[PDB]
């Protein structure tokens, strides 16, 4: 980290870096798929 | 917005016609920007001369306002 | 057609820029009248078909224009001429709103000149039913307004002259 | 902002624990406490308007001299800015009182109070006075915790502009 | 550290090479930052 | 020819809207086929047969206005039905009076007219009864599908 | 604008303008000093934006600049940014005009075809745009964000 | 930081106003359901270590590949990380939840953390999938847990999940 | 309505609404209170507003009220300020829908055709009403006088 | 069609009946779910694509539907039938700005359902795509808006079958 | 219009001559080139798409005239550009097809060259974009197609400057 | 960093040479005006706390939008900074015209200055004006104080605005 090829020492990085927003992939549907998953009423039963 | 100012020339090439008609053949009239052009087409689809077209309307060179 | 701000939209558009400080004061100097324009309006709309008895009675009628041979002579003519008027009166309205005349060339000035001459229309005399319309709408609008209505009857005068 | 809530989750973080039961235990008050407090909030909200013409006043009545030619409560706009700005302390006593702590105040009027005050020569004792005055007519618009969390708030400020 | 960093940063450039040397992170948040530019003002290089 | 666009019932009540169409036209500056095509990008012929009525009626109505007949095939509801969900009337109304079909049967200057079909099948009397229903007085589709 | 609108409605159905359109023509014109700070702010950070967009894009989608991505290299992915500089600065005039009207014919109409010609794909196109609100959002006030926000959805809804 | 009312707050502040009738009561609303909220938050902190281990062990039963060696929860000092991640983003969900706002949760944790792990070479997708097991267990256990009082906790299990989506979302 | 107007335009060219539309609605809505207040002065006021209306109408055309005048005698007057009571009501209606459709549908289209039959004479039906303006106007602030007052002159435009 | 506004004011209309303070408290319940209702509008709007997607992928392909001997099945009517769900969407979005279903007889609804018989169409599986753009919807538009915008989807789905 | 075999019997007709060993002799020479040119269309029209966007690469954009100040600016016009452009190669082969330029002649260049003019429509570009079309094209339908295919593309060309 | 000597012999030893009688002769020339300059400087330090007060009373008499909420110099927090930003400048301004060289401005100061204010949101139009009003005051002072000596102090002056000038460029 050091000045001397300009002598003045570099503009702040992260002031951008900083600021970038949350974003908002909103909706979004979820997914399943995966693999094929189990549905029916059978999976508490056959645990019990 | 845009009109467009034609002259159109178009003969009959089934059956010669037996009444006046002459507003039918050779005729002028204002027309609007978004056909103007296939009805361009549907009168040299037709067999028949486009005499003359002029602008009217808009402004040659465009951007804004012409939509409307 | 364009207004004050889409003429400035339209006059960067083809350099490709962003509106900059010059653009942005242009654009100031619309919004600023745009209260008094809407006003003016109003008042114009509602006096429509009073403006136009006053500027005919000043410009037009009691005159040879009126007799035989006159070219507003026939009730038919009459009631051409004063649709016309009607014509100028509603557009110009619509070119002060505007800010902008060229709604007065694209759909009035265009061909009409060439018009009046191919069915004998008197310029002149259509000119003065502007010019009488323009005074009469310039008392009825008052101090705020009477010199933005004004331009663009004088626009619609000197398009047919 | 600083709050009930805020603090201990924020303790939470620190920690790099979990949400156990001292801080649930705390939590609670907040919640129990949100009554009292959103009473004061809406007695002091409808009431806003008398309450700052109010203390405005009083603030030329208790500085009789400000309100002479060449002092700075004269003309209509010194005038303005003064209600105006009791008006932005009421705002952030509701806010406080609403919020469950005095983040609202410590982030938007006391953080930077002094200095601001300092280089528009403006006196904390107007604004002291102000806020005793609308301290005395708070008097009447509650009872009970909601006077009490009001009090509470206006304190807050007296305290922090001395 | 004075001459190196200091003196020719801005302040927030300034800023991030303390948290660099000092606590061995980047700032967090832009909250950070003003903090520290703010304490600067008032209190002057040493006290920051 | 607003009795034939518009339809009778409301082309009564026409005043003097249009006015400075007819000015146009009687001037010789349009043609008979630009004053028809102009009265149907109107306000008052969007409120009187597009408002209304769902999207496969407004094809049907339009038919017959600008044209005489009824659908003739299915071929065409899809066609003309799905430039009007596309792009909204004026381009429904543009289409077919600009069609092979409406130059031939009516050219420049001709008020378009009904004409009772003869050919495809049931083409005629789905057009006759079209044909005689008042405004207003059955508004089915006739010619669902 | 509000005003080539409000216009081109009276003038089609022959009249003067109606008392609603008078009021948005009054409502509009309140909001112009609002909206000429809102254009301000994101023209006075251009180059930022466009920046963080373009680097929200590339993470939602390295494959448009991979091998068989339309935006595959340094100067595909040039023109990529210059495109992205196009339609944040079509979103400034839209929201000083109030409307899209100059949006529309400079940057929609027609975009179809000129993509689908460079075969360029046109809903991480719409990406980029969701990308430059997010960025642009967080250098504005709440409300004047959501009222720039408006311009941005309308684009990409068009792109669709 | 934010919680639900200081949201409130700064939204009305924005407008320079005082509290629209409107947002006074939606606040009224989560202090009355806040005895549920308390539970709500309990029951995460209560079965904590159950949910990161029983999300793990379904994690790794899955994607038997991050166990090998070449895989990202491989050796034991990477398991140890991954078993770290777990609980620092149930940490985070758990704050969001008794605060009523994802705030800390985006501030904090979300923020910048998939482009730690595309730097490191953890996948994501990977993540992503602990973070929806871990969500399964928690709501599990805020629905079925130690002599409650009954009733409808539904409001408050969609918000939990919406934290425990927003990670997901944010991570893949 | 503003609703029912920019609707009806956005369906027509089958599509969503235009920015600019949304914010008319947003502006519009935001004034309910006050023109609800507006309408509710002015229906308070209706059987004052009538009688000084019908006042200022019978000075300024005492022939109305003559021999041969439409409105002369006892019940011949009394249909007359009916009609005026009608027209204020309808005017209260535009108030708080914002435009003009309800007013019109109900009372100008067709109203040439009906008073021309009952021989009415149109343009001293405009005065009747420029009258209820004078009135109507002097019970309100300035900036709900003008408001209102936009409704008068619409209706004073179409008999016309 | 006819709007929250309108329909009270026609309601009134045909008694001639001045507003009273029932019509205004109408009136209110409806201006002040206004903003909701466009900010709503906006994000339906500008999300139509994904919506009609994710509805068609959990309600409709993958499916019998989509394979020969379906009435999917081909290109044209695959494109006419996710053609006809943005229509729906549209609409409803329309319904839930005007807070008045009306429009969702008028312009959709009418004649509707036996076009559907004659064509093949089936009602229960499009029913199915209606009640999942819903689903779709009311995670899209949040709190604020998902009952005002369901109940149009809603509408649209008992008016089918 | 005209084609190879109507030609011969116009051109005859006028003269009232019966088609004698000349007028064999030409029909002759279209009709032995004839399956080629079917060829040859097939080409084309199923890479239609393929030779405008490799003839724009080439010859329209990545220049100043598709930004700002350029007539292909605004996707408007480039949209309307690669328009004509497709009717340009459409026309093409339609005329070799018939193996006589009349149809180029009729249906495209009448007017044409003003009609530029008068839009401000860069003649000198277009031409580079019809002889870059040619180009693409002759690579494609190969040695059997390649010069007569060509020809009118030039027909075009030479019909503008 | 730099003073207006140090300039010099920076621009000498890159020639590899001993002080041209040229440039010796414009440092004899600052040595001549040294009394005018502390006297410059001077009425700066003097009256820095109304420096600053004028410039703010009328940065935001023309621009109330910052004083609103939305607004950058809202609230105390944030007014506090701008006060504070407009005494760092004037210090450095200050600075630069003890040592007849712009450079401790230019790399202390202004070096990422604007880059830091659009990451910030602050306003850099509203912040360059500030900058323009304490030349005029800054100014003002220079030319008219307590009983100094009269005399010809515009290219001092001068200098002084073009260190000014130098800020609101940079920032804007
Ligand atoms: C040959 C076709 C033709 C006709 C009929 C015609 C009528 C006509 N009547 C006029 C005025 C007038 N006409 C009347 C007529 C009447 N007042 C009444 O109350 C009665 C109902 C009616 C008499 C039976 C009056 C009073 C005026 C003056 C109106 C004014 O100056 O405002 C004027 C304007 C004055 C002028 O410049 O001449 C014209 C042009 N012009 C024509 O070219
Ligand atoms: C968010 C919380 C917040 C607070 C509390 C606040 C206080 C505050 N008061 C100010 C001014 C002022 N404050 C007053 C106050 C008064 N004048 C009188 O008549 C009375 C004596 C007194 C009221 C008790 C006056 C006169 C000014 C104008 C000072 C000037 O610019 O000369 C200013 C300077 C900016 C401006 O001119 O508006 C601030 C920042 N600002 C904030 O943002
Ligand atoms: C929307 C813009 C627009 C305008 C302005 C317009 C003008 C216009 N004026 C016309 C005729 C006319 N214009 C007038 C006007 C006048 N007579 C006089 O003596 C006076 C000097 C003057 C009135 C002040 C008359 C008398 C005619 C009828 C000429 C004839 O008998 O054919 C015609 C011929 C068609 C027709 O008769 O309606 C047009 C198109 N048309 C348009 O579309
Ligand atoms: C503006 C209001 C409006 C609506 C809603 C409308 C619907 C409508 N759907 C149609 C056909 C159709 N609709 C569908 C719909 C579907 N196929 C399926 O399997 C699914 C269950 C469903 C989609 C979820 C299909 C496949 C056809 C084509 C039937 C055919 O091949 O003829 C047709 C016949 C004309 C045409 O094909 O375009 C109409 C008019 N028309 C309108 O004007
Ligand atoms: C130490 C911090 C702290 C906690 C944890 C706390 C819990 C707490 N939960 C309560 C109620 C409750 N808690 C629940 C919770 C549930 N119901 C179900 O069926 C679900 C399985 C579960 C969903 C989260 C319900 C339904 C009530 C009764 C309704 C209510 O009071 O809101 C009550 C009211 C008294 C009671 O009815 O038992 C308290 C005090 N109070 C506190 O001060
Ligand atoms: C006989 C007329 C006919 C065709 C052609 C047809 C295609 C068709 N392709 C589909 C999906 C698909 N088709 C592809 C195809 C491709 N992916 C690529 O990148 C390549 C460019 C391309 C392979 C060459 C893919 C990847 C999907 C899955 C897309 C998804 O699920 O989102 C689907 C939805 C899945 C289903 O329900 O079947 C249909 C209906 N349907 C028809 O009725
Ligand atoms: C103001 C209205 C307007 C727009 C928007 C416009 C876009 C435009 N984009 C272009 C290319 C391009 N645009 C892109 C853009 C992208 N690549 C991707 O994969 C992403 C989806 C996207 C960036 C977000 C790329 C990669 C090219 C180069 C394509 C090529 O050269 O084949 C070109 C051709 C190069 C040129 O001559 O400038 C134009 C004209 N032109 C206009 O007049
Ligand atoms: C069926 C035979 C036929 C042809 C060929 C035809 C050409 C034609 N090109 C036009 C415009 C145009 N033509 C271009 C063409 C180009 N821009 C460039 O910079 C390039 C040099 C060039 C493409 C290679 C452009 C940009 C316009 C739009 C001008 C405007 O903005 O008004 C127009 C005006 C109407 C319209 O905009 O559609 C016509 C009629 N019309 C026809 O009926
Ligand atoms: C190197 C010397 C240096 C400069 C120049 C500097 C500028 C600077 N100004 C800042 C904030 C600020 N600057 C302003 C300034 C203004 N607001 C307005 O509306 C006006 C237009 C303008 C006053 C004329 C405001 C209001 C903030 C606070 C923004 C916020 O937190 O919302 C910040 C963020 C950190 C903080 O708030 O302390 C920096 C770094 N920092 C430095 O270290
Ligand atoms: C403690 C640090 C320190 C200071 C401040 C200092 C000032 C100082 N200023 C001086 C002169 C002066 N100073 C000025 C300054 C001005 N003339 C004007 O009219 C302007 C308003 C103002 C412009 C800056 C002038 C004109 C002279 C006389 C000429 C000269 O000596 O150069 C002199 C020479 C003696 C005299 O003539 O009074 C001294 C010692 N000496 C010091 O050791």
């Amino acid at each position: 980290d050091t000045d001397r090829g300009i002598g003045a020492q570099p503009a702040a990085k992260l002031t951008f870096p900083l600021s970038r927003p949350l974003g908002v992939t909103s909706a979004y549907f979820p997914s399943s798929q995966g693999g094929a998953a189990t549905s029916d009423g059978l999976e508490m039963f056959t645990r019990m | 917005s845009r009109y467009f100012k034609v002259t159109a020339c178009i003969p009959s090439l089934k059956r010669v016609r037996t009444g006046r008609e002459l507003q039918n053949t050779f005729f002028t009239k204002l027309v609007p920007y978004e056909n103007w052009f296939t009805e361009q087409q549907r009168i040299q689809k037709a067999g028949g001369k486009v005499l003359s077209v002029k602008l009217f309307t808009g402004v040659q060179g465009a951007n804004t306002g012409v939509g409307a | 057609m364009q207004d004050a701000i889409t003429a400035v939209i339209n006059n960067y558009d083809v350099q490709g820029k962003y509106l900059d400080g010059a653009a942005l004061d242009k654009l100031k100097a619309y919004f600023t009248t745009g209260a008094v324009r809407v006003r003016a309006a109003a008042v114009i709309s509602s006096n429509a078909t009073t403006i136009i008895k006053e500027a005919a009675a000043k410009a037009l009628i009691y005159s040879d224009l009126t007799r035989p041979g006159g070219n507003m002579y026939t009730t038919r003519r009459y009631a051409a001429c004063i649709r016309d008027m009607d014509y100028f009166l509603r557009y110009a309205t619509y070119a002060m709103l505007a800010g902008d005349p060229s709604i007065l060339d694209e759909r009035v000035l265009n061909g009409l000149k060439e018009t009046y001459n191919s069915l004998g229309v008197p310029i002149a005399a259509t000119v003065g039913g502007i010019q009488a319309m323009k005074e009469v709408v310039g008392g009825l609008v008052g101090p705020d307004a009477a010199k933005e209505a004004s331009i663009y009857f004088d626009y619609l005068s000197s398009g047919l002259s | 902002m600083k709050t009930v809530i805020t603090e201990v989750i924020a303790s939470a973080d620190s920690q790099g624990r979990f949400l156990n039961n001292t801080e649930l235990q705390a939590a609670n008050g907040r919640f129990q406490r949100a009554t009292a407090s959103m009473e004061a909030a809406r007695a002091l909200t409808s009431n806003a308007d008398s309450l700052v013409k109010g203390a405005v006043q009083e603030v030329y009545n208790k500085f009789p001299y400000l309100t002479q030619p060449g002092q700075m409560g004269y003309g209509d706009t010194n005038q303005a800015k003064c209600a105006r700005d009791i008006s932005h302390y009421l705002r952030f006593i509701t806010y406080s009182l609403v919020a469950g702590g005095t983040g609202p105040l410590d982030d938007y009027i006391v953080a930077g109070l002094r200095e601001v005050n300092r280089t528009f020569n403006l006196s904390p004792s107007w604004y002291i006075e102000a806020l005793k005055h609308i301290k005395g007519k708070v008097g009447s618009q509650l009872s009970g915790q909601p006077l009490t969390e009001a009090n509470a708030y206006i304190d807050y400020c007296i305290n922090a502009l001395s | 550290y004075r001459d190196r960093f200091f003196r020719t940063a801005s302040n927030n450039r300034f800023i991030e090479l303390n948290f660099k040397h000092f606590l061995g992170r980047a700032p967090y948040s832009q909250a950070e930052i003003g903090e520290h530019f703010n304490r600067y003002h008032k209190s002057g290089y040493d006290a920051e | 020819a607003y009795v034939q666009v518009f339809d009778k019932d409301i082309a009564s009540y026409i005043r003097s809207e249009f006015s400075a169409l007819e000015s146009r036209l009687r001037n010789r500056e349009t043609s008979v086929k630009e004053f028809v095509r102009l009265l149907g990008f109107s306000a008052l012929y969007r409120k009187q047969f597009h408002d209304r009525y769902p999207n496969t009626k407004v094809v049907e109505f339009a038919f017959k206005h600008f044209l005489g007949r009824a659908v003739k095939n299915q071929a065409e509801l899809i066609k003309y039905h799905g430039l009007l969900g596309r792009k909204g009337i004026k381009a429904l109304i543009g289409a077919l009076v600009d069609g092979e079909e409406y130059g031939r049967l009516y050219g420049e200057d001709t008020v378009p007219s009904w004409q009772f079909p003869t050919l495809p099948a049931a083409n005629y009397p789905n057009s006759v009864e079209l044909y005689n229903r008042f405004t207003r007085q059955d508004d089915s589709l006739v010619v669902p599908s | 604008s509000v005003l080539t609108k409000a216009i081109v409605n009276a003038d089609a159905e022959a009249r003067y303008l109606s008392p609603g359109e008078l009021d948005r023509i009054k409502s509009f014109v309140a909001s112009g000093e609002r909206r000429l700070r809102i254009a301000q702010t994101l023209t006075e950070a251009r180059e930022r934006i466009v920046k963080q967009a373009g680097d929200q894009l590339f993470q939602i989608r390295p494959d448009v600049v991979s091998p068989g991505g339309n935006a595959y290299g340094e100067k595909m992915t040039a023109l990529c940014l210059r495109d992205l500089d196009y339609y944040l600065r079509l979103v400034t005039y839209g929201i000083v005009a109030g409307d899209v009207t100059p949006i529309e014919e400079i940057g929609i109409i027609g975009v179809k075809e000129m993509y689908n010609s460079l075969q360029t794909p046109i809903p991480a196109v719409a990406e980029g745009v969701r990308a430059m609100k997010n960025v642009a959002t967080s250098l504005l006030s709440g409300d004047d964000a959501a009222e720039a926000g408006f311009y941005f959805d309308y684009l990409v809804g068009a792109m669709q | 930081m934010q919680d639900a009312f200081t949201k409130a707050i700064v939204a009305a502040d924005l407008r320079g106003s005082f509290l629209s009738e409107q947002e006074l009561n939606q606040l009224t609303n989560l202090v009355k359901e806040s005895n549920k909220r308390l539970d709500a938050v309990n029951a995460i902190t209560g079965n904590a270590a159950e949910i990161i281990s029983d999300a793990a062990h379904k994690l790794f039963a899955e994607q038997t590949d991050l166990i090998r060696p070449g895989g990202n929860a491989y050796p034991n000092r990477r398991m140890a990380a991954c078993l770290r991640d777990m609980e620092i983003i149930l940490r985070y969900v758990s704050y969001a939840l008794l605060a009523g706002d994802a705030s800390v949760l985006e501030d904090r944790c979300l923020n910048g953390l998939k482009e730690t792990y595309v730097a490191l070479g953890t996948p994501t997708r990977s993540v992503a999938r602990a973070v929806q097991l871990m969500k399964e267990t928690a709501i599990g256990y805020v629905n079925s847990p130690s002599g409650v009082t009954r009733g409808d906790c539904s409001a408050l299990v969609n918000e939990a999940a919406t934290y425990f989506d927003k990670a997901a979302a944010s991570i893949a």
